[PDB]
């Protein structure tokens, strides 16, 4: 941008990502679950792919860290904040990070993993913090109980469609 | 950015300054591209007096650059206006992020300000408020209050938020404790 690194949008629509390390709260299996349900979200509303890779530099390199983590800002410890992703752009660009020192689960006892991964990729992707307590890029992590009916917002629509378009 | 914010009282504990203030400029990049901060006018200062400021020390609050890396954003019409802000000091700097405890004064319950005026403290250095994040939400010590708001309504100010403190009552033993004003 003007100042920080870092683009409105991907100059490209297929986007590949890496889950860098895994976090011992929960299984590998369940966390590739997350991450992937999460992608998806957003793949259903633009005609944006996403594939995963196992080695070099993807788009968007997902990890799991503790306090100093080799950015600028280090994460708080258990609760507050949960976790913080990049803006479209060249290398640390679009990467996503989570705080381990949260309880991380995949159902609706812990910090959902799903739900924070769907929001800090809405922000590798391009998007900003929404003020509607409804939208998905509401910052306050808001848990909702039964997991099956999740929703995205019309305004998230509205909002990463205006950058990518809907799907053909 | 994602978070779970503090309860009022947690916020008052761990922050390192609790002050009163209007925020007079829009954000600018200092002497970091890093960090963004705005320049504020401080009237009441509620805790920190390790840091002085008086009514003119403290005359920016920190935070980072962009909203996605947790970065605090501000967008109020009077300039007049009233803030409560419970931030940390990197260094001798005021910081806030997505998550501070920011709300304009005039919105408080007068139970939380009587609170942050007075009774906060009094649960810092014993109690800890635990935000319950499902609903067997988990039993913790006994100095831990859990905070059972959200999960009803789903909101970030509730009723334990607008007018409950997490007091201690005997030893080993914290509880919600009802702060009228
Ligand atoms: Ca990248
Ligand atoms: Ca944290
Ligand atoms: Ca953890
Ligand atoms: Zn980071
Ligand atoms: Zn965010």
């Amino acid at each position: 941008f003007r100042t920080f690194p870092g683009i409105p949008k991907w100059r490209k629509t297929h986007l590949t990502y890496r889950i860098v390390n895994y976090t011992p709260d929960l299984p590998k299996d369940a966390v590739d679950s997350a991450v992937e349900k999460a992608l998806k979200v957003w793949e259903e509303v633009t005609p944006l792919t996403f594939s995963r890779l196992y080695e070099g530099e993807a788009d968007i390199m997902i990890s799991f860290a503790v306090r100093e983590h080799g950015d600028f800002y280090p994460f708080d410890g258990p609760g507050n904040v949960l976790a913080h992703a990049y803006a479209p752009g060249p290398g640390i660009n679009g990467d996503a990070h989570f705080d381990d020192d949260e309880q991380w689960t995949k159902d609706t006892t812990g910090t959902n993993l799903f739900l924070v991964a769907a929001h800090e990729i809405g922000h590798s992707l391009g998007l900003f913090h929404s003020a509607n307590t409804e939208a998905l890029m509401y910052p306050l992590y808001h848990s909702l109980t039964d997991l099956t009916r999740f929703r995205l917002s019309q305004d998230d629509i509205n909002g990463i469609q205006s950058l990518y378009g809907p799907p053909p | 950015c994602t978070c779970v914010p503090p309860h009022p009282q947690t916020a008052f504990c761990n922050s390192d300054l609790v002050i009163r203030a209007k925020f007079v400029g829009t954000p600018e990049v200092a002497q970091t591209t890093l960090y963004q901060r705005y320049e504020i006018k401080m009237t009441k200062m509620y805790k920190g007096f390790q840091a002085l400021g008086d009514a003119a020390d403290i005359r920016f609050v920190y935070t980072p650059a962009m909203e996605s890396v947790c970065g605090y954003f501000h967008r109020s019409h009077a300039r007049s206006e009233e803030f409560l802000i419970a931030g940390k000091l990197q260094d001798g700097l005021l910081h806030i992020t997505t998550c501070s405890f920011v709300a304009p004064w005039n919105s408080l319950s007068l139970a939380q300000r009587r609170g942050f005026t007075k009774t906060y403290t009094v649960g810092c250095e014993e109690c800890t408020v635990f935000p319950c994040l499902s609903i067997p939400c988990k039993l913790q010590s006994g100095t831990h209050c859990l905070w059972t708001d959200q999960l009803l309504q789903g909101s970030e100010k509730g009723f334990q938020s607008r007018h409950l403190a997490c007091l201690p009552r005997e030893p080993g033993l914290c509880t919600w404790q009802s702060l009228r004003s």
